[PDB]
RNA sequence: GAGGGAACCCACU
């Protein structure tokens, strides 16, 4: 995130302990959110 | 003062169906005409919907205070 | 610590079974185990291991 | 006053089956008829066995049900004879059973095959099929085996029990060019034609007739030997009104209690 | 009772206390005999 | 005389045939 | 709202998942009360305006009046409060809708109605609910770890997980050009 | 163990009537007859004779489960007429068939057997 | 070689004369990674493009490759290796005759089929298993149809008719076990009969079918309640106790044998063995040859099930939906040779790999005898007569009965048996006991909200207790 | 004696469960809320619990053996929270995912298919038939769709009735071509693949999966949505009954003869499969020749094997897609297909043209044996029979090897059935 | 039973379609199942997962 | 075991042909033309004599316990 | 010992109070019955 | 009108 030319908005990670610890708490709730979605949807299936 | 929600929820409907059948099936006063029905759940079914049943629901908030909401108080368009 | 399941009581349901049952070969490898390489159909099982016939479930 | 005028053509009769044709009449009438053709012409068959010994290799309800399955002749007796659920006695006088008896002992070093021809029945009028072709099997004997049992034959239809099913093969058919298009053909070029095919053989199927009903029906009624295929026939229609008459009376009596 | 030895096949008359042994043939394994009971089949 | 092809099954079976006259099936044991 | 609608959805999935149909609703609206859509309706566009306003109103899931209440309730109704406002427009409801004054006040009814019977029952036990969600689909579940492992991998929270990657976004040409990438 | 004895597809027991018929007050001129231990035969064949009846506007069975044993059988008719009489003269019409249909197997039995 | 095999009875020549002729090898699995196969010996003619000209061994059939329940399988290659392995477990669950001396032997479990076919679509494997002497199913005359909706997910619908003729009846056999056994000077435990004046500890069951030895006697039907060994032990009025052995809880049937002997230890020992007819019925589990599992959802009579036009109506009806998803192909084929070989009189060869033998043939030898070449057939209605707008896949398929009866599975609890330790019901419908309200079922609830119904099985009808 | 027989109001009399009785029916692994559900009993006559057939998909339930559990409630209160909270109607719409999870099933989605087609015409006695079997019918014979020649009424117009309320919903059938919705006639379907209900009448369209299953915004969720869980009930139980009868009349089988391709289909997925064994020849032969060029983030073999796996997957599909359509519109593999009922359409490709390349850990056939995956091959054999490509379809029967590497592929998915159950349930029970 | 005939067999009450390979042990009919060891006096390396050896040699 | 009664599907008497079937076939008959000569014209009966196996020759092997 | 009748899924706590045998149940075989309503099962005479 | 546990194996969904 800190080098020259890299979007510090939108690179992100799957390392969820990772982003806990660079960006907090809130950061790592959607990024756990992201990562479940993902999770769950590569098959096309859908939960609420 | 009554923040709870005016409709009467589906688990209070049940417990209200239930507990209202069960004082039924121990003789408790009828108070519908009951053009003759044996059961009493079919009873406590038709009292809800004349909302004629004479028990009040203590909703407990999160605090411990609660509130008391008449069956007839509330809403059972569920 | 004795390995268990060695001697069976021999299936005598039908004769398929009697005969299943006396042509049966075990790996002795516990079966919760979640790695999958003894339970795959390895190559070298051609003409001798059957390659269809083998319980379902854990073993 | 909107009854059929059907009308009957044997096209074939032998001793074991009747081929013919019935015409004018509704599909219901023709399916209903062989529906009671297979299950309610009532026909004798064992129903109650006491077995007193069984030495050979087969147990005693498998005996029971071979002996069950044997048909008896019930040509003019069965009409006679009353069922047991409509008889007055304890259980199994000779107007509602026929008794069978058999006894056989093996003492030689041949085989001995208990057949259909060892069931000795008290009535003459009923005996097994074959003993009126081989004999039907009913067990094989080692030698130092025996059977020795007793036996009756109560009246029943098909509804109760197969054994009670006068019929081998009630073959069925109607429109066999397939003019009604009751079946849609995919490739009507790939289908055998029928035996009461009409069409020439360049033809597969008959040209499409949208006016038309299921109006002529085709019968072969095959006979396991209980019953000639004639009286199968007959009796059939004899039920089938006799049931018709019997609901028309609950419905009369149920009208004016109304 | 009445107990067809296992081999021999002859009958032998068995009462408590005594033994299971066949006297024609001293063999131990013997069966009892079908019942006179009335039991009723349906042929079906 | 090699095998012709059409007498392949025929003779393959009468082998395999001789195989389970003799082995039999729980020879191992 | 529509520059509300994309900051919340830079993507332009316009895919909601909203309690009350209104399309359907309007739709039915029109087979109930026999709309003919070549017409001119009864309809005035301020009876629309006025009437989305009191609807809104009254679709309450935050109560109170205090200020934090009146945000609490903006919030938790933002999507269908746009959504309603962009489906019974006076424009929409005039040109694409037709309906005349009776269906308009029976769709404002059914929206209630469908709305009151779309807010979560208290005492509904939604944890186990959400469990029994996520754990069901599992029965039927780059070298990036997904399916079964990935969701172990994410509910135990894993120091190491078997693939961590990035997905570096680059800021300006060089995400463009292929040489300074 | 929970097996029915087969005499119950057709013997009615003590208390059970063969045939009941009730109103279909859903429309005039509309009943409903429940005939016990009967099967598709009776009712295939009263819903097609019936069916041929022109005063009568509707004629159907069913089968409510083929574990049971009854039939029902919906007939309605012009308001001219009534169902009661539109089932009789349907059992009427199928015993008149069934009795022509048996005459002439007969003659074609005998005039087959004396050839 | 082959020649002198076809005489093996009179020549003594056998498969270890080909050993020592040096024409088949023995190979082990490092050897084989060192040998070039041949699958065929079409493999060594020359190709226009070769693959290798340097095969060491030929392999003699590769239908050698399965083991002795997947050669039962009719053309396993067909089939999706699911359902072989499936049916390979489920060959070992059919019934038939498992040994010819089974009138012998008391085995505590035995089935015994009324009427065991060989198939009629075989393998050539099938003969060296002694599959047609000691066979496990019959043919039936299987409609693959939608009829009813009675056998759609996997049910069949069965032919009540032909299950009165005999069609998949079986026996199953239970055998007891009993012995006087001498637990020291005191308890002595003897087959008498047992008289209520003097022995305790009954089931209060009538011991009238007893004999006065104690044991019951062939030919005495026996019910769930009923005595069948009356055992008595001598306690230091009641001076005995009654531990009389009792038949297994809704079990009918009759007493096929009772066997007295002496055991090793001298003491007096007997075993009976009961036999209960047991007829198909909705809900017993019958099985294809591949993997075509199901329960008999409905039986229908012959004027009620489908006929064709020769008034053939089939024995099963399976639903269409069980094939697609499955890709049981050997199914259809099946079907169709046993179709060909009841029209020719054959037996079909249904040898996995074997060219000479596909569905184009067995298509044109069926369009041969006056059917279509494809199976179906024009089925009527059994209810109406109307035909059938489809036509119906309809032929001999090799069905097996197997093990799993409704009768032997169906459980029931009011109140009865509770646990020792923990008061809670019992362990399996063996002993009366209650199903398991486990946690995910209490989750369940929880997610229900269904807290009432909750405090119902875990509190009031397991345990309760003040 | 009947002084233990007399009975004071206030006691309780232990009677034996009869009809109408609420039980909570349950069948292992109890994996959501609706793998318990309320039923109302019904005695019948054998020894089963007879189920019907649109809650067997909640259950997961089949009847190839499946055993179940019926609990039944004892009080008065425990029975009206099954009747009022866990009945089957109020679990129609999961919470799970906003969508239903009864849905029309096998023979009943097949004959709904088949049923609702444009050319379905039933006759007066058919449709008396099919209307003694409508349990939310008003009495009322509909005017038919044709008058003359012959009063014919179709299949929709019987849905129709079978639709319950003033139901509005809108979907397309599977086989909706994609250009149709921007073409001439996107308002009259030529195929009839366009679903319209309006005031809860079928106008056009041919229902399936897409419309009548438990997907989201389909005709079972919309009249759970407006109509409520009792018509939706009495909706569910009036498909089943009048579809089954229906089929009776029509009938549903699957052949030997749906499994049977063209000739020239034949030629052509020959041809595919030649044609594509000659690309991986010449994949072999570019890498053999160090000329595959090897794409950033991979090895060489890696893609290699990605190159020859694109091929063949390509030819799979290929070859599958020409074989499936060819299809009439008489085939039965078609007709459960394109009603969703039941088959993918890589079951008509594998049965039909082609099973495909089997693969074991998602990599295809490993080098069991010294760089062979049989003894049948030479050494290094990377081509698409040596290393599990199964080029014969299911009606072809397999090779050997092929069939050696099938039961390889499957024994595979058999594994990893029974060694993800235990995981999957560690996971379901941590998360409660 | 060894060397007896069938007829032999079936005098003897058994069965000459029964293979044998079992044993009768308390009455019971056991039936010994194969057990699969590694191969001994052989040399396989592998490389340990994750472990202090990259790679062992096992005899 | 010995052959049945009835054909299952039909209902045909089979009982009373499977003796006359083997000394047809031990007569050099070949199968179809054995069924052919029994009058079995339906493909349910002719694998009813077709597929039988009868143990019950077997089965008299085993000398009589009673 | 003590914590061994306590500790597993066999246990005391997870055997015996999060889930337990009950009385007022019966298992078996289900069959297809398309004549049933979706909130109705059919249930054997003998258990009833 | 209700008197064993445990270990193990096989099987079922
Ligand atoms: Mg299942
Ligand atoms: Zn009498
Ligand atoms: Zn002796
Ligand atoms: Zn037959």
């Amino acid at each position: 995130l800190s080098e020259k030319d890299v979007d510090p908005v939108r690179t992100t990670s799957n390392d969820i302990v990772e982003i806990f610890t660079v960006l907090g708490i809130e950061a790592v709730r959607k990024a756990l959110e992201r990562e479940l979605y993902h999770v769950i949807s590569f098959d096309g299936s859908y939960v609420n | 003062k009554r923040i709870t929600t005016p409709y009467m929820t589906k688990y209070e409907r049940a417990r209200v169906l239930g507990t209202r059948a069960l004082q039924i099936a121990m003789c408790a006063p009828v108070m519908v005409e009951l053009e003759g029905e044996t059961d009493p759940l079919l009873i406590a079914m038709k009292e809800l919907k004349a909302r004629k049943i004479p028990i009040i629901i203590r909703r407990y908030l999160p605090d411990g205070s609660y509130e008391d909401w008449g069956v007839d108080e509330l809403i059972i368009s569920d | 610590q004795a390995r268990a399941g060695v001697s069976q009581v021999l299936n005598r349901l039908t004769f398929a079974s009697t005969l299943s049952h006396l042509r049966r070969l075990n790996s002795p490898i516990g079966r919760d185990g979640k790695l999958a390489k003894p339970r795959q159909l390895h190559n070298t099982l051609w003409g001798m291991v059957c390659p269809a016939e083998t319980p379902e479930g854990h073993a | 006053p909107y009854a059929n005028q059907p009308t009957v053509r044997i096209t074939e009769l032998t001793d074991e089956n009747v081929k013919f044709i019935i015409e004018n009449t509704d599909l219901a009438v023709a399916n209903s008829i062989r529906r009671v053709f297979i299950a309610e012409v009532p026909i004798i068959a064992i129903d109650w066995v006491q077995i007193d010994a069984n030495s050979s290799v087969l147990h005693d309800e498998f005996i029971a049900h071979r002996l069950g399955l044997i048909p008896l002749t019930s040509d003019d007796i069965v009409d006679k004879l009353q069922y047991s659920r409509d008889c007055t006695c304890e259980e199994f006088c000779p107007e509602c059973s026929v008794e069978f008896t058999l006894d056989v002992r093996c003492n030689e070093d041949q085989t001995r095959h208990v057949t259909s021809r060892d069931l000795i029945s008290n009535s003459p009028r009923v005996i097994p099929v074959t003993s009126r072709q081989d004999d039907i099997l009913i067990v094989k004997l080692r030698k130092g085996q025996e059977l020795r049992l007793r036996a009756y034959a109560k009246k029943g239809f098909g509804k109760e029990h197969a054994k009670w099913n006068p019929t081998a093969g009630v073959a069925f058919e109607y429109d066999p060019d397939n003019a009604l298009r009751h079946t849609v053909y995919p490739k009507p070029e790939e289908w055998p034609k029928s035996e009461y095919s009409e069409l020439d053989e360049d033809e597969s199927q008959a040209p499409y007739d949208p006016n038309g009903k299921p109006e002529r029906f085709y019968y072969n009624v095959e006979s396991c030997g209980s019953l000639r295929p004639e009286t199968i026939v007959l009796s059939a229609l004899s039920g089938l009104k006799k049931k018709l008459s019997d609901l028309q009376t609950q419905l009369s009596h149920e009208i004016q209690s109304d | 009772m009445i107990y067809i030895c296992g081999e021999c096949h002859t009958e032998n008359e068995i009462k408590s206390r005594d033994p299971i042994r066949c006297r024609e043939c001293g063999y131990r394994i013997m069966y009892k005999k079908r019942t006179k009971r009335l039991v009723v089949f349906d042929a079906r | 005389d090699e095998i012709t092809p059409d007498l392949w099954q025929e003779a393959c079976w009468i082998v395999i045939s001789s195989y389970f006259d003799e082995k039999g099936l729980v020879r191992q044991q | 709202d529509r520059e509300v609608l994309r900051v919340i959805f830079p993507t332009g999935d316009s895919k909601v998942v909203l309690p009350c149909n209104l399309l359907r609703m309007i739709w039915n609206a029109q087979k109930i009360f026999h709309i003919n859509p070549r017409l001119p309706s009864d309809l005035h566009p301020i009876k629309v305006v006025e009437g989305v306003k009191e609807l809104s109103k009254k679709l309450v899931i935050v109560n109170g009046d205090d200020p934090l209440s009146r945000q609490a309730q903006e919030n938790a109704t933002l999507l269908f409060n746009i959504h309603l406002r962009s489906t019974l427009c006076s424009r929409r409801m005039a040109e694409e809708f037709r309906l005349s004054g009776e269906a308009f006040d029976w769709l404002l009814g059914e929206i209630e109605s469908k709305f009151n019977q779309a807010i979560a029952h208290p005492g509904e036990m939604v944890g186990a609910l959400a469990a029994q969600s996520l754990g069901e689909p599992a029965t039927q579940m780059k070298n990036v770890t997904l399916g079964v492992p990935r969701l172990k991998e994410l509910i135990n929270i894993s120091k190491k997980p078997k693939t961590p990657s990035l997905t570096v976004f680059l800021l300006g040409q060089s995400a463009r050009d292929a040489e300074r990438a | 163990m929970n097996a029915p004895p087969a005499f119950e597809s057709f013997l009615l027991f003590e208390g059970e009537k063969k045939i009941t018929i009730n109103k279909d007050t859903k429309v005039p001129n509309a009943c409903l007859f429940t005939i016990n231990k009967e099967d598709h035969t009776l009712g295939n064949i009263i819903k097609s004779q019936l069916l041929k009846d022109p005063q009568v506007l509707f004629a159907g069975y069913k089968v409510p489960h083929p574990l049971e044993h009854k039939i029902i059988i919906r007939v309605q008719t012009t308001p001219d007429y009534s169902p009661q009489e539109a089932f009789t003269n349907a059992i009427t019409d199928l015993i008149s068939e069934l009795s022509l249909l048996e005459e002439r197997f007969r003659v074609a039995i005998k005039d087959k057997q004396e050839g | 070689h082959i020649d002198q095999l076809k005489e093996r009875e009179y020549n003594n020549y056998s498969w270890q004369d080909l050993v020592a002729s040096g024409v088949v090898e023995y190979i082990d699995t490092l050897e084989e990674e060192t040998v070039m196969l041949a699958m065929t010996p079409d493999d060594l003619q020359e190709k226009e493009v070769a693959y290798c000209s340097t095969y060491t061994h030929c392999e003699i059939h590769p239908s050698m490759i399965l083991g002795v329940c997947a050669s039962i399988i009719p053309f396993p290659d067909h089939n999706q290796s699911p359902r072989n392995t499936y049916q390979s477990a489920m060959g070992k669950q059919a019934m038939g005759v498992y040994i010819t001396n089974f009138h012998v032997r008391m085995d505590t479990l035995a089935h015994v089929l009324y009427y065991p076919q060989k198939p009629l679509v075989t393998t050539r494997s099938m003969e060296y298993l002694r599959f047609r002497e000691l066979p496990a199913g019959i043919n039936s005359i299987v409609a693959i149809a939608s009829y009813t909706g009675y056998n759609q997910e996997d049910s069949v619908i069965m032919n009540r008719s032909a299950v009165d003729r005999g069609f998949f009846r079986s026996v199953f056999y239970r055998s007891y076990k009993e012995q006087e056994s001498k637990k020291g000077f005191d308890q002595e435990e003897v087959f008498e009969k047992p008289t209520r004046e003097t022995c305790q500890g009954m089931r209060h069951a009538i011991y009238d079918k007893l004999d006065d030895d104690g044991l019951i006697a062939p030919g005495v039907r026996v019910s769930g309640d009923d005595v069948i060994i009356g055992k008595t032990v001598t306690l230091p009025r009641y001076t005995k106790r009654d531990c009389s052995t009792f038949l297994r809880t809704s079990e009918t049937g009759i007493v096929d044998q009772v066997m007295v002997t002496l055991n090793q230890e001298g003491y007096k020992f007997c075993k009976i063995r009961v036999r209960s007819v047991r007829i198909p019925q909705i809900g017993d589990k019958f099985a294809s040859r591949h993997g075509q599992k199901g329960t008999c959802g409905i039986q229908y009579r012959q004027e009620d099930m489908p006929f064709t036009c020769e008034g053939i109506t089939p024995d099963i009806i399976i639903n269409p939906h069980a094939i697609p998803s499955r890709m049981t192909i050997g199914h259809l084929i099946e079907c169709l040779q046993g179709k060909v070989s009841a029209n020719k009189g054959e037996i079909g060869d249904a040898t996995p790999f074997n060219d000479a033998v596909n569905v184009q043939k067995i298509s044109n030898l069926l369009s041969d005898y006056g059917y279509h070449l494809r199976g179906n057939e024009v089925l009527y209605n059994g209810f109406t007569g109307r035909k059938i707008t489809s036509q119906i896949f309809i032929g001999p398929t090799y069905y097996q009965r197997l093990k799993h009866m409704v009768d032997d599975k169906i459980h029931s609890r009011a109140r009865g048996p509770i646990q020792i330790l923990n008061r809670q019901p019992m362990e399996g419908r063996s002993r009366d006991g209650g199903l398991r309200f486990g946690e995910m079922e209490r989750d369940c609830q929880i997610a229900h909200g269904a807290a009432q119904f909750l405090r119902e099985r875990l509190f009031e009808a397991s345990d309760p207790y003040q | 004696k009947p002084s233990d027989l007399h009975l004071q109001t206030g006691y309780k009399v232990e009677r034996h469960m009869c009809d109408g009785d609420i039980v909570i029916f349950n069948r292992q692994p109890t994996l959501h809320k609706m793998s318990m559900m309320g039923h109302r009993v019904r005695i019948l006559p054998w020894s089963t619990f007879r189920l019907n057939l649109s809650v067997t998909t909640p259950y997961n339930a089949d009847f190839d053996g499946d055993e179940m559990n019926l609990h039944l409630p004892q009080s008065l209160e425990t029975r009206a929270e099954i009747q009022e909270l866990a009945m089957v109607p109020r679990m129609i719409v999961t919470p799970q995912s906003n969508r239903p999870v009864m849905g029309i099933v096998q023979d009943t989605l097949t004959a709904v298919r088949k049923f609702t087609k444009r050319d379905v015409f039933l006759e007066r006695g058919e449709v008396m038939n099919l209307l003694m079997f409508l349990s939310t019918w008003d009495g009322k014979v509909p005017q038919p769709a044709i008058l003359k020649p012959r009063p014919l009424w179709t299949g929709k117009q019987i849905f129709s009735l079978i639709i319950p309320g003033h139901i509005n919903c809108i979907r397309t059938h599977s086989t909706h071509p994609d250009d149709e919705d921007s073409g001439p006639y996107k308002h009259i379907s030529p195929g009839d693949t366009k679903v319209v209900v309006e005031n809860g009448e079928l106008i056009m369209g041919i229902l399936c999966k897409k419309s009548l299953g438990t997907s989201a915004g389909s005709l079972v969720h919309i009249s759970y949505l407006e109509m409520g869980h009792d018509i939706t009930r009495l909706f569910y139980s009036n498909i089943q009954t009048v579809i089954n009868n229906w089929l009776l009349i029509e009938g549903h089988t699957i052949g030997i003869g749906d499994s049977i391709a063209d000739s020239k289909t034949y030629q052509d997925i020959q041809n595919t499969i030649k044609k594509a064994k000659q690309d991986v020849i010449e994949v072999i032969e570019k890498a053999h020749n160090n000329e595959l060029e090897p794409t950033p983030g991979n090895t060489l073999r890696q893609t290699f094997e990605n190159q020859v796996n694109r091929i063949l997957n390509d030819a799979r599909d290929k070859t599958g897609s020409s074989a499936q359509k060819s299809l009439s519109e008489y085939n039965n593999f078609k007709s459960m297909v394109v009603s969703g009922a039941k088959g993918s359409k890589i079951n008509i490709s594998q049965v039909i043209a082609v099973v495909g390349q089997q693969n074991v850990e998602g990599k295809r056939i490993p080098f069991g044996f010294k760089h062979r995956t049989l003894p049948h091959f030479i050494k290094d054999d990377y081509g698409p029979e040596s290393r599990g490509f199964v080029e014969n379809s299911y009606l072809a029967g397999l090779t050997p090897t092929e069939f050696f590497f099938h039961a390889m592929g499957g024994r595979e998915g058999l594994i990893d059935t029974a060694v993800k159950t235990a995981e999957t349930g560690y996971i379901q029970r941590r998360l409660i | 039973l060894n060397g007896l005939t069938d007829r032999d067999l079936c005098e003897l009450n058994e069965c000459p379609l029964d293979p044998g390979g079992y044993f009768i042990i308390n009455g019971s009919e056991k039936v010994l199942i194969a057990q699969e060891k590694m191969a001994t006096n052989t040399v396989y390396v592998f490389a340990k997962k994750d472990s202090k050896y990259a790679y062992t040699g096992e005899c | 075991m010995i052959i049945p009664v009835r054909c299952f599907t039909c209902g045909k008497i089979v009982g009373n042909k499977w003796e006359a079937y083997l000394g047809l076939l031990q007569a050099e008959y070949t199968e179809g033309d054995a069924l052919d000569a029994l009058g079995l014209k339906r493909y349910c009966c002719r694998r009813m004599l077709l597929a039988h196996v009868d143990l019950i020759e077997k089965l008299l092997n085993y000398a009589p316990l009673e | 010992s003590l914590k061994q009748r306590l500790k597993g899924k066999e246990g005391r706590v997870r055997g015996n109070l999060m889930g337990k045998r009950v009385d007022f149940s019966a298992r078996t075989v289900i069959t297809p019955d398309p004549n049933l309503s979706i909130d109705q099962v059919g249930v054997p005479r003998s258990i009833a």
